[PDB]
RNA sequence: UAAGUGAUCUAGAAAG
RNA sequence: UUGCCUUUUACCAGAACCAUCCGGGUGUUGUCUCCAUAGAAACAGGUAAAGCUGUAUUUUUU
């Protein structure tokens, strides 16, 4: 019966204790699913936790924490959030947990149907399409790293 | 627990949850479930690691090194077979332990003892598991450990800190630990009876806690106790008589019941005066502001009264209380005023306390005398 | 047991046999509505999508045909029209004027 | 007696042990979430194969309105419609309603026990003052424990209910006619109090003569039938002393007497105020297991101390509604009731028991 | 839907079926094709009497039992835009007026005018109809020329068959016109032979033009009669919210008491436990009542012939979704689909026109 | 057109 | 038949059978008690009080 209040520090809460384990679990994943179905108000509080997490706390974990984190996000993404992507210069760990949310995302979705999926979607910071001088260049170079198509196709627009 | 007529025919999305193992004073008892990675977490896990080791191999090749468990650090509780067996102490011994699961699920037709783990082995693949989680959640989760030990008989031993306690005989020792929660005042059906010699109040019989406390006070320890504290108490009073205007300090001799029987007293010790007192109302050792009325005596009582709690009756002020106001305006065992003092030691968690009426200037030695008597009375 | 649902009795599990209901039973309750732009979105990628019309037409106007053949009986059934003769001769004329006017529609 | 016979127990009452140990889901439309509330409503339609199953009533809608005070014959909760010499009959009667008829007309509409203005009378114990409160739903939301009660409270009564026990007629010469039969009973006008202790007095002598006749001097009972070993027992000497079933259970129930009958005591002897006494025998009612062992003996009495609880548990929430927590309670009616009962099953196993205890006192065992 | 729970004792079950039978005149008692046998009862409590009565004192036997589904009825929305034939007869129809469809749930010339009075209909429609149950108008152009067209009883019989036996899943049709608008008989034939075509050829005839019709679904609807204390009046309505399509109509403040003797409508299928609900639910203060006399059916929402359709397995199905769900669900209790996955479709050559080109 | 009402087993004595 | 269990009593709680017991009803006899304690009143009426009926102009009787 926990008020709207403390809502996001519950969310908060589980993020931690899922980050404590070894691994991403189902477990946590299944119970986001089930919380942010249940009401709004939960769904808000999840969807702040993770402006939280890319906005402050992400850059404090390890690989590891820091990776199975991304792998809950993408779970999560894959269904119960619209993508809502507030995303050159942020490259220390945060660049390497969207690496992990993507890899997770692909997994789950499939590659051609995520490129759509996103497609669907505005992507500002993922897939810029006014070239911004060079800067391009950075979002398709990192996605190289991984792999994803469409980045050439891109540059090629571009020029 | 899904609607069982429906769930025979498709799977159901759980619907409702019955409880399991439950219990009164319901503490979240956490699983062991969480506390082991998942299967399918552990395989893709294991690929990841695994992968990782392999290209750093092909660095540290290229590189000309060898690949040392300071680079690998983080990874090497991960993976199977665990990344650990590259490093234990003789994997070049092990390398010929070929066919050794299946030696190991062949233990089943030539062993008594067939072992529980037969599905892997250590020393080729590592601890699979790692419970030290479980324990310390567990204990933070009963409360912590401040909190268990309310349960048990700890503070009857009487350390420093439970922190310095570091550095059917065995069954008995757990028994005696769990004394106080286990013979517990608020109950179910038991009867009440209580141990010869003492006031160990047994709300239904148990053996072995039986055999225990009788085995704590044998040769009849309760009664040398209650003789002792009187003893004591008594000698305080000679010392301080001429302090206090006392004429006579008598103990009353009492059959050696007294010490442990509880439907009755006579007082202990008998405080023949010198002049009229004039002793306050009733009161606790603690309560300061003690009331003098116009009342008087010319001879008060000093009375123990020995107990032994439990998890539930563990406050000693009120019952010390309830015994003085209950002898007194009893029409058994009188005492020769009704206006005197009467202390109770509960042996089972050293909380002395004492109520009564109260001679000018008698408190604070009586308060010192406790502190005194509990910090060491033989 | 309840609603189907309950443990069969509470003798044998060891336990209180208490049986709460989910919250995530609001979430399977309710899942087509909350995910409705899963299946939304899906609908939408697939949103955009003669002889039998022929034989329609052919039995409204032969049927029109019918409909003044009829009119042409009650006229003579209801106002002067005792004999056959004048039924048959109405028909006739049905036929001929009817199937003038549609031969007209037809060159047309 | 339907929830029981399909397990489908409706959640305010009871739920028993079962009664014993096409229809796809391609087929069936679940529109109607069929509930349990159904499955004994329309028994033999909702619930296929049913067993043993009884027909439940089916009824009109009551709108019997009660009046507040001050005033007669007034419609108030609801609304109204849209639109040779001789006086008529029962003249000469000016006032309509008399005195009393407001009341009557409440007393009319009233159940069972005010109903109706003769009866035959029955025994204290044959009232049941909570049975009432238990049949008719439990009131708003009391803790789960209560709740708990109220259901195994609803258990038994469908288990009495259930298995009628129709009594033997045949057999009317009852113990205390056959007795005053004899010329070795006389009959006095005692005072309970009187009654109780001399009782106690009585069931002291008979218990102290059996064990001495048995030979065991060294058990002595103690004037409140806490029975206990003076000496360290010898081996053989223990063997001799364990008395069975039977002797420990007679004490069991004298120790019951004893406390009941000396808190009188204690009450009449100046001791405690008459709130006092009734609190402290709902007390002994309610804690017959922790004031005495009968259980230990003859565990089947944990049914009778489980009803006990109950009751407090019930009566205890209707007793402090209003009125916060504490010990002052009384009301000793139906816990009283449950252990009359129980004295009334035991009696028999007692006479049969007891009974072969002392002939093999006196005759040897066959 | 009973069925006995031992097949050994089949028999026994008949025998108490006539019984019941001949004591309770109100069931409709079809022995489904399967062997499952139906019984339609009244209500809710009638039904429960019935198989108590079977149950007890007739069969003594165990007996599996369905929950209580509702007998459908199969009809249309628009007339039928194609004629496509029937052979080894080409049927159109339309939505019976529904002043004349009340008319009928209660000498020629007398009932074309009739017919002209209720719907004003033309005098070519009126003279050619014989209907029954809706109604068999022979109205080509030919008919009238033809002699073909004459002997039309054991047409109208297939007709009959066709009403009993649905296109959908054997429910039977409700509140449709007929307009024939071809015959194929050739020149020489025999009376038995031809005929005995155009029985079972009337009948596909006939599931040609409800399907052509835009063939919808209608359940029946319960008038309900709910006495309640004016206090539990919102309860009601909450209730009825909960039920599907449930309408409440008039609120009748019975004079002189706390009873609002409120009139409504709850669909025969979202009906089951009503009674008892409402009585649970008010306390024990409405007593309750559902009957069935106006013969009001009416559509199931939701558009009979989709693929996906719906969600779920388990919980009740959506209101858009519903009638491709009882459709589906009662060919599977009928016997008429495949398995599990299957689907109610039309039986016609072209590949139906492409699927309307 | 978007939440949380409710089902809560036991229960201690003897002798071995 | 289950449960606790595991060895029985004692038990868990359901079933089917059966019994025991606490009580109950009437009816008839008899006793016990407390009150009692008359072997004859009507008819003719009167007095007073209780139970029914009564207060012609076409089918009953003007
Ligand atoms: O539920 P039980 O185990 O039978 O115990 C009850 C209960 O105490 P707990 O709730 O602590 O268990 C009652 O407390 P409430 O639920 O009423 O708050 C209390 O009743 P009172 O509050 O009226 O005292 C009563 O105590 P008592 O017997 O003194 O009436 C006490 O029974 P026990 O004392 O036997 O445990
Ligand atoms: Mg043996």
């Amino acid at each position: 019966k926990i008020a709207n209040n403390l809502k996001k520090s519950v969310v908060d809460i589980i993020i931690k204790s899922s980050l404590q384990e070894s691994t991403f679990s189902k477990f946590y994943s299944i119970l986001s699913e089930r919380m942010i179905t249940f009401h709004r108000s939960w769904q808000t509080a999840y969807n702040e936790t993770f402006e939280q997490n890319y906005t402050q706390d992400i850059e404090d974990y390890e690989t590891d924490q820091l990776r199975i984190l991304g792998k809950f996000w993408g779970h999560l993404i894959s269904y119960e959030f619209l993508p809502m992507d507030c995303l050159e210069e942020s490259c220390p760990q945060g660049r390497i947990f969207i690496k992990f949310l993507f890899q997770e995302l692909v997994n789950e979705l499939g590659l051609d149907e995520l490129q759509l999926r996103l497609n669907s979607s505005k992507l500002d910071g993922m897939f810029p399409l006014e070239g911004d001088a060079e800067h391009i260049r950075y979002s398709i170079n990192f996605f190289t790293a991984i792999g994803l198509g469409l980045l050439t196709e891109d540059m090629r627009s571009r020029l | 627990a899904s609607d069982l007529s429906w769930s025979k025919q498709t799977d159901t999305g759980i619907t409702h949850f019955r409880a399991g193992m439950t219990h009164e004073d319901e503490k979240l008892i956490p699983t062991i479930f969480r506390y082991i990675t998942t299967w399918e977490n552990e395989f893709l896990d294991s690929q990841r690691v695994w992968a990782e080791y392999a290209t750093k191999r092909q660095e540290a090749i290229q590189q000309n090194r060898r690949l040392a468990f300071e680079e690998l650090e983080g990874s090497w509780d991960r993976g199977i077979p665990r990344i650990s067996t590259l490093f234990q102490r003789d994997r070049h011994t092990l390398a010929y332990d070929r066919g050794h699961r299946i030696r190991r699920e062949f233990k089943q037709y030539s062993l008594e003892r067939n072992s529980p783990f037969w599905w892997t082995n250590s020393h080729h693949d590592g601890k699979l598991w790692n419970l030290n989680a479980y324990r310390t959640d567990v204990i933070q989760a009963l409360g912590g450990i401040e909190t268990i030990l309310e349960h048990t008989l700890f503070k009857g031993t009487g350390f420093n800190s439970w922190e310095g306690l570091f550095w059917q005989i065995p069954n008995r020792r757990f028994t005696l630990w769990w004394s106080p929660t286990i013979n517990r005042a608020n109950v179910y059906v038991g009867f009440l009876v209580q141990l010869d010699l003492t006031g160990i109040f047994l709300h239904g019989k148990i053996p072995t806690l039986k055999i225990s406390l009788i085995q704590i006070f044998r040769a009849h320890l309760w009664q040398k106790i209650h003789e002792s504290i009187v003893f004591d108490i008594c000698q305080i009073l000679d010392g301080e008589l001429d302090v206090l205007q006392i004429e006579s300090v008598t103990k009353e001799t009492v059959h050696p019941r007294k010490s442990y029987k509880m439907n009755s007293s006579a007082a202990d010790i008998t405080m023949e005066s010198v002049h009229e007192w004039e002793v306050s109302k009733p009161s606790l050792l603690h309560e300061t502001n003690d009331s003098f009325k116009g009342l008087i005596t010319n001879k008060m009582w000093f009375d123990v009264q020995l107990r032994y709690g439990d998890y539930d009756s563990h406050d000693i002020s009120r019952y010390v209380r309830a015994k003085f106001l209950d002898y007194t305006t009893d029409n058994v065992s009188m005492y020769p005023s009704p206006t005197g003092v009467m202390i109770g030691i509960d042996l089972a968690y050293n909380m002395y306390d004492a109520y009564g009426n109260w001679f000018n200037g008698l408190k604070p030695l009586i308060q010192n005398s406790m502190r005194t008597i509990m910090k060491a009375n033989p | 047991s309840y609603n189907g649902i309950g443990l069969k009795s509470a003798k044998g599990s060891s336990t209180s046999g208490h049986v709460q209901r989910s919250l995530a039973s609001n979430n399977r309750r309710r899942p087509q509505g909350s995910q409705q732009q899963r299946q939304q979105r899906q609908n939408a990628i697939k949103k955009a999508s003669l002889a039998v019309q022929k034989q329609i037409e052919t039995h409204m106007e032969k049927r029109e045909i019918e409909v003044q053949v009829s009119e042409l009986r009650d006229r003579l059934e209801e106002e002067e029209t005792l004999s056959e003769e004048q039924i048959d001769k109405k028909c006739e004329a049905l036929r001929a004027k009817l199937t003038n006017e549609w031969q007209e529609q037809q060159r047309m | 007696f339907n929830g029981k016979a399909l397990n489908n127990a409706i959640p305010g009452g009871p739920k028993f042990e079962p009664l014993y140990p096409f229809n796809s889901i391609d087929r069936v439309i679940f529109r109607v979430p069929i509930r349990s509330e159904y499955k004994v409503a329309f028994p033999h339609l909702y619930n296929s194969r049913p067993r043993s199953v009884r027909i439940p009533w089916y009824n009109n809608p009551v709108s019997c309105i009660i009046q507040n005070d001050e005033e007669y014959d007034t419609p108030a909760l609801f609304f109204d419609p849209s639109l040779e010499d001789f006086a008529p009959l029962l003249a000469e009667e000016e006032e309509l309603i008399l005195p009393n008829t407001k009341d009557a007309m409440s007393l009319y509409h009233s159940p069972f026990p005010f109903n109706r203005t003769k009866g035959k009378m029955v025994r204290a114990q044959d009232v049941a003052l909570a049975k009432k409160w238990f049949l008719q739903h439990p009131d708003e939301e009391y803790p789960v424990k209560v709740k708990v009660s109220y259901q195994k409270l609803l258990k038994n009564y469908v288990l009495n209910e259930l298995h009628p026990t129709l009594p033997t007629n045949h057999n009317k010469t009852k113990l205390l006619k056959s007795l005053k039969n004899t010329k070795y009973f006389q009959q006095t006008t005692i005072d309970w109090v009187e009654a109780g202790l001399q009782l106690c007095r009585q069931g002291h002598n008979m218990l102290n003569l059996l064990i001495h006749r048995k030979g065991l001097t060294y058990l002595h009972l103690d004037y409140n039938f806490n029975l206990k070993p003076t000496k360290t027992l010898t081996t053989k000497e223990r063997k001799k002393s364990r008395l069975g079933n039977s002797f420990h259970l007679m004490r069991e129930l004298l120790k019951m007497m004893k406390l009941i009958v000396d808190t009188h005591v204690q009450f009449r002897l100046g001791n405690v105020d008459a709130f006092q006494l009734a609190d402290g025998i709902h007390y002994i009612l309610n804690h017959i297991g922790q004031l005495t062992g009968i259980y230990r003996y003859k565990y089947k009495v944990m049914h009778q101390i489980r009803a006990c609880k109950d009751l407090k548990h019930i009566i205890y929430y209707k007793f402090n509604k209003n009125l916060g927590k504490g010990p002052g309670c009384g009301f000793w009616q139906p816990a009283w009731r449950v252990w009359l009962n129980f004295l009334r099953g035991t009696i028999p196993l007692l006479e049969r028991y007891i009974g072969n205890l002392i002939t093999r006192q006196f005759e040897g065992r066959s | 839907v009973l069925q006995p729970l031992l097949p050994r004792e089949l028999p026994k079950l008949l025998d108490a079926l006539n019984k019941i039978s001949k004591y309770y005149p109100g069931v409709i008692i079809k022995v489904e094709e399967s062997g499952e046998h139906v019984i339609l009862g009244n209500g809710e409590l009638y039904m429960d009497c019935l198989l108590y009565d079977l149950r007890a004192s007739y069969a003594k036997i165990e007996i599996k039992i369905s929950d209580p589904l509702t007998v459908f009825s199969e009809s249309c929305s628009n007339e039928s835009f194609a004629s496509i034939p029937v052979s080894n007869i080409s049927v159109a129809a339309e939505p019976m007026d529904s002043k004349m469809i009340q008319d009928l749930s209660r000498p020629r010339k007398l009932s074309k005018i009739l017919r002209t009075e209720y719907g004003w209909d033309s005098l070519a429609s009126r003279n050619v109809w014989s209907f029954y149950v809706l109604i068999n108008d022979t109205l080509p152009d030919e008919i009238s020329p033809e002699l073909l067209s004459k002997y039309k009883e054991q047409i109208i019989q297939g007709f009959y068959w066709a009403v009993k036996e649905g296109p959908l899943a054997e429910e039977p049709i409700y509140g449709v016109q007929y307009k024939l608008l071809s015959i194929s008989v050739p020149s020489d034939v025999n009376i038995d032979v031809m005929k005995s075509q155009i029985i079972p050829l009337m009948k596909k005839a006939c599931y040609v033009g409800l399907l052509t019709a835009i063939p919808i679904l209608l359940e029946p609807i319960y008038e309900v009669d709910i006495t309640v204390h004016a206090p539990l009046l919102p309860i009601v309505e909450e209730l009825m919210k909960k039920r599907r399509g449930s309408r409440i109509y008039k609120t009748i403040k019975v004079a002189g008491t706390p009873l609002l003797e409120v009139r409504g409508q709850v669909p025969v299928i979202e009906s089951a436990g009503f009674e008892t609900d409402l009585r649970l639910s008010t306390n024990g203060l409405g007593m309750c009542q559902l009957y069935f006399w106006h013969k009001i059916w009416r559509k199931v929402p939701g558009d009979v012939l989709d693929k996906d359709a719906f969600i779920p397995k388990l919980k009740p199905a959506p209101i858009n979704s519903l009638s491709r769900d009882f459709v589906m669900k009662t060919r599977r209790r009928k016997g008429i689909s495949t398995g599990g996955f299957m689907s109610n479709d039309g039986p016609t050559l072209e590949k139906y026109i492409s699927a309307e080109l």
